[PDB]
């Protein structure tokens, strides 16, 4: 329905009202509907309502698990955790190596191959840049294959999840480092203000006395 | 503009211009623009079959009131 | 108030403009209240203009003892610095403009000459200066409204200068600032024939405080444009252009100095100094954004 | 009296195109009409072939915003 | 990047004499469809070898290069080389080029939220407003 | 209040500030004309740049009062473009300013007779006798489409900037200053960054509202942070390292020549004064 970076439009009130009047096995199918949603892996104001309140931690409290991975989460979590969470889709297992792999590259300027190769389980170059050019191709991902440094290059990055909340922390430690580097720009600002303030008034008074030299 | 002379496109159009008698047709193509959206070096000045020199002056070629300056000029301005 | 001087009094402009204090002294006009239209498209059509020189008409009034620049441009136009009484062929523009725009309550009427020498000034040449004299003993009150575009691309000031030209017969009296200019080969001869027969007017600037609110606004997003420059890849060719002239400057100082344009050696210095401090402080913003966005670490 | 004809409008055709570029090619066309009211009755297409003539000798050329339309060269 | 048997339903579409094909065998549309798919990887991608794309390709690296080496020999081809290293290159446009990049990236991507947010919160749009005259 | 809410069109052109002092200057040509807040048009031109609109440039026009509509003398225009297009052919009739409160069918009116020179042309309102602290512009613009078996123009507005001219820019440095050149160049960057840091800091406000309390719990806030701080210092590389020991070394060395230039300066008129009074110069 409304539109920005999420995955297929519908899923708004489409499981708004499937969790409404689906659940239990209904929620299960619901949830199996959910799975395929990439931009909204995380249901925080989706798991606002209660028939997802009980999506969690019902039948589906390994579904809420999953749910709080992709919040929180990693596919390598996964792999270790390969029973905890419900079954997913070959499709929807690559997606959620593609959850930790574009959260790594959140962190790095530009991923190694081998960080996902090992991590996310991935063995080789063939399926790895498979799923990379299809992260990629997805358009989350700009940059190019950082094949050099063995990463990827990274130039622009789409919203993955909804990522239950380090939101306030992460938001006050954004303010943090914005009034940071502004503060330290804003030293050099009144630096400024000094030194070719100090030009003028440097430069005035000494031509003054060059002036006064004559006569 | 002490002399008025007319600035005349190849269809005819002669226009009604405060010039000087020295007045350089270098600076009467800018009038002619400023005035008609037509520029000037398209509105190429050729004085009997022979082009005026663009860095000249109206009268160099015995220019007068009714003298043309020609254009060949442009459609899309006027 | 503010808008006070942004009222044009067709009544009292064109009153003072009939007034001739000129033919009683031709050093009544000292300042030139200019409103910001002559920066408009003075500066954005010499540079827009390439290097093509221009000519025309500029609107305005005049003040007390002001000449008043309320409008001043260029052409997309050519021949200027060397065109026998240039700016005259623009007029037509003015011949219409000024007309219905007394239609809308413009009801200014045509007052000087606008032009450019893209590149290299707003003035008028050996040439343009037959132009000049010929029209102030055709068209006084006339000015010579000087800045240069280029020079106020890698200067960051406007060296405006309202020139009205010491008239034949009228030498430069106490008041005579005369701007020397480094012409090139083609007028330099004839300004030296004619540097000194001209003045400036003081040349003021009035606005709305909705003028100031404005600019400061535009400051308010143009920063982040601030930190988007990427100039010093623009003219470093320009900065070579410059070695080269001043290596050649240094060149005919020597020349000058050798046995016995004046003093070219310290002229030549100061020049130096001056397009040195250009480059530098082009290199001063780019290192600036360079080393703000680079030290951002993570 | 065709070649005579055709010589002598050659000429009075290239002075036109050197002033004034039009150039256009049907606005033009009928300008040229416009001048010679007095000669004799031409050919309404052949227009075309016209500014053909003049845009081979390098007297004019063929601008890219319209059939008609074109500008002035050399 | 559609694949062979993805669209070999597509013979069905060609005609005769082109359903007569090639020498390489690679018919006139498949080589076609070759210059088209490695156009889509070439837009793409940043630097690859050709045992690697090769292997990507399905195809000899030979050939890869090769015809890499044709692929230029339309001049379509933008890029550059080591034949001996075997490698083909992206370029990382890396500097300034990437610094306005992903600094007008986020001027987009912040004012994208900010509109977002004024439009979700447009009566905070009138509070933040409130607080920001206050700034 | 028919209005229609669309998309953008064909509008870059160059500027030059006092055009916006023109708008000031048409609001205060009819106000003293009227004697009162002349709801006014003017010849709005303007940068278009991919996606992004920039509204700058509009000068005095004629607004006739049509009974109660603002009215492009339209005819008068053209006039007055061919008194200037002569000359001003390096700009084109993008839109008209005015002055009053919001966009009303007046505006609404004129700025389709701004959509009848052109297909879609841009909007600009302005007002100093409105209430707000942002540049008062606002800009539309159209689409063309179906609604309700209605085939309808659209019209709605997007954002701009100012021009980036040096010798504009400089006058606008002074203009606001009006008193130290950098300085009069790095306020124009104040400026704009304090202009944005309001923008992002409301966005902040807003934000910080959100992980608070009674304010709207969305996922796609932050996150967008995270993306900033993987945004942090573009090329550490040591690409631009070698690029940027280039460009200081290259300014550097200039300034070491310009060591040239000031003390053989010095030298040549002490030289000079050596001449004078130890020698015959
Ligand atoms: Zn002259």
């Amino acid at each position: 329905m409304a539109g920005e970076q999420k995955p297929s439009s519908n899923l708004l009130e489409q499981f708004i009202l499937l969790a409404k009047g689906t659940s239990g096995s209904a929620l299960t199918a619901l949830i199996s509907q959910v799975l395929e949603a990439p931009g909204v892996y995380v249901f925080g104001e989706l798991l606002e309502l209660a028939n997802v309140q009980e999506l969690a931690e019902g039948a589906n409290a390994a579904y809420l698990q999953l749910l709080n991975l992709f919040a929180y989460g990693t596919y390598p979590d996964y792999i270790a955790n390969k029973e905890s969470l419900p079954e997913l889709s070959t499709a929807q297992q690559n997606k959620l190596k593609h959850l930790t792999i574009v959260s790594l590259a959140s962190r790095m300027k530009c991923i190694p191959y081998s960080v996902l190769l090992k991590d996310l389980e991935m063995r080789n170059l063939r399926e790895l840049e498979d799923l990379i050019i299809e992260a990629v191709y997805t358009d989350i991902i700009q940059g190019k294959l950082d094949q050099r440094n063995q990463l990827l290059e990274v130039d622009f990055c789409i919203g993955r999840d909804i990522r239950k909340k380090d939101l306030s922390a992460i938001a006050r430690t954004l303010q943090e480092w914005c009034v940071g580097c502004e503060v330290v720009l804003s030293g050099i600002e009144e630096q400024v203000s000094r030194a070719n303030q100090h030009k003028e008034q440097q430069l005035g008074l000494k031509q003054q006395i060059e002036s006064e030299v004559a006569n | 503009g002490s002399m008025l002379i007319k600035v005349k496109t190849l269809t005819g159009k002669e226009i009604e211009i405060d010039i000087e008698p020295t007045d350089k047709v270098e600076r009467i193509k800018e009038r002619v623009e400023e005035k008609e959206g037509i520029p000037p070096q398209q509105q190429r000045l050729i004085y009997s079959g022979k082009q005026m020199n663009d860095e000249k002056t109206a009268a160099d070629y015995k220019i007068m009131g009714g003298s043309v300056l020609h254009l060949v000029l442009a459609l899309r301005g006027g | 108030s503010i808008d006070e001087i942004y009222k044009y009094d067709k009544k009292q402009q064109q009153e003072i403009l009939a007034a001739k204090p000129w033919t009683k002294d031709h050093h009544y006009f000292k300042y030139c209240k200019i409103s910001a239209l002559a920066l408009l498209k003075m500066v954005m059509h010499a540079r827009s203009g390439g290097n093509l020189e221009v000519m025309g008409l500029m609107l305005g009034k005049v003040d007390g003892e002001t000449m008043i620049i309320m409008d001043s441009f260029a052409l997309p136009v050519e021949g200027t610095e060397t065109r026998v009484n240039a700016q005259a062929a623009a007029y037509e523009y003015m011949a219409a403009y000024i007309e219905n725009a007394k239609q809308v309550g413009r009801l200014e009427n045509a007052i000087g000459w606008y032009h450019s020498h893209p590149g290299y000034g707003c003035w008028l040449s050996g040439i343009d200066v037959s132009t000049q004299m010929l029209n102030q003993q055709f068209q006084e009150p006339f000015v010579a409204v000087v800045i240069d575009p280029t020079r106020t691309i890698s200067a960051g000031k406007v060296n405006l200068g309202a020139f009205r030209t010491y008239p034949k017969g009228y030498k430069p009296p106490d008041e005579g600032p005369s701007e020397y200019q480094t012409i090139p080969l083609n007028k330099i001869e004839d300004f030296g024939v004619h540097c000194k027969q001209y003045y400036a007017l003081e040349v003021s600037y009035f606005k709305s405080s909705l003028d100031r609110k404005l600019l400061e606004l535009l400051w308010n997003k143009y920063w982040v444009n601030t930190l988007s420059s990427s100039s010093l890849l623009t003219n470093a060719d320009y900065t070579t252009g410059q070695v080269f002239d001043l290596s050649e400057k240094l060149e005919q100082s020597e020349a000058q100095l050798g046995r016995g344009s004046e003093d070219k050696l310290a002229k030549a210095t100061r020049d130096s100094c001056k397009t040195t401090i250009e480059a530098i402080h082009g290199l001063m913003s780019q290192v600036i954004k360079d080393k703000l966005f680079n030290q951002i670490n993570i | 009296v065709d070649e005579d004809r055709k010589m002598y409008l050659q000429a009075a055709i290239v002075r036109i195109m050197k002033a004034r570029k039009v150039l256009r090619h049907n606005a033009l066309i009928q300008e040229v009409i416009s001048q010679s009211r007095a000669r004799f009755n031409p050919s309404i297409s052949m227009i075309k072939k016209c500014i053909e003539v003049l845009i081979d000798k390098q007297y004019i050329e063929r601008s890219q915003a319209s059939a008609d339309e074109y500008s002035y060269v050399a | 990047i559609i694949r062979g048997n993805q669209l070999q339903e597509f013979a069905a579409m060609l005609m005769p004499h082109q359903k007569a094909t090639t020498a390489d065998g690679s018919s006139i549309l498949d080589r076609a469809v070759i210059e088209h798919n490695l156009l889509s990887a070439s837009k793409l991608y940043n630097n690859i070898t050709f045992e690697e794309l090769g292997a990507l390709l399905e195809i000899p690296a030979a050939k890869a290069e090769k015809i890499a080496s044709q692929m230029i020999t339309e001049g379509r081809m933008n890029g550059f080389i080591d034949q001996i290293d075997g490698i083909v290159h992206f370029e990382t446009r890396e500097a300034l080029p990437t610094w306005d990049k992903q600094i007008q990236s986020l001027c987009f991507q912040v004012n994208n939220l900010l509109e977002k947010i004024s439009q979700t919160a447009p009566e905070w749009t009138a509070q933040a407003m409130e607080a920001q005259m206050a700034q | 209040s028919v209005m229609a809410c669309g998309v953008t069109g064909s509008v870059s052109v160059a500027l030059h500030p006092l055009v916006i002092l023109n708008i000031s200057d048409h609001w205060i040509r009819m106000r003293s004309q009227e004697g009162r807040p002349v709801q006014v048009i003017g010849a709005l031109i303007g940068k278009q740049e991919g996606r992004n609109i920039e509204v700058m440039n509009s000068f005095e026009l004629l607004s006739h009062t049509v009974e109660e509509k603002i009215i492009i003398d339209k005819e008068y225009y053209y006039t007055k473009e061919e008194q200037f297009k002569q000359v001003f052919k390096e700009l084109e009739f993008l839109g008209w300013y005015t002055t009053g409160g919001p966009p009303d069918p007046s505006d609404i009116h004129v700025h389709k007779q701004v959509c009848e020179i052109i297909e879609s042309p841009l909007f600009l309102k302005l007002n100093p006798m409105t209430k707000h602290t942002d540049l008062p512009v606002s800009v539309f613009e159209s689409v063309i489409d179906i609604i309700n078996g209605e085939a309808t123009m659209l019209f709605a507005e997007l954002t701009y900037t100012l021009a980036t001219e040096e010798a504009e820019r400089i006058g606008v440095d002074h203009v606001a200053r009006m008193t130290s050149t950098v300085a009069e160049h790095l306020i124009a960057q104040h400026s704009a960054i304090k202009m944005l840091h309001s923008r992002v800091k409301l966005i902040l406000e807003y934000v910080k509202a959100s992980e608070a309390g009674e304010v709207p719990f969305n996922h796609e806030i932050l996150r967008e942070a995270y993306a900033l701080c993987h945004c942090l210092p573009v090329l550490s590389t040591d690409k631009f390292k070698t690029d940027f020991y280039d460009q200081c070394n290259d300014v550097g060395l200039m300034a070491y020549l310009g060591t040239i230039t000031k003390t053989c300066n010095t030298m040549n008129q002490f030289v000079n004064k050596f001449n004078v009074l130890y020698d015959r110069q």
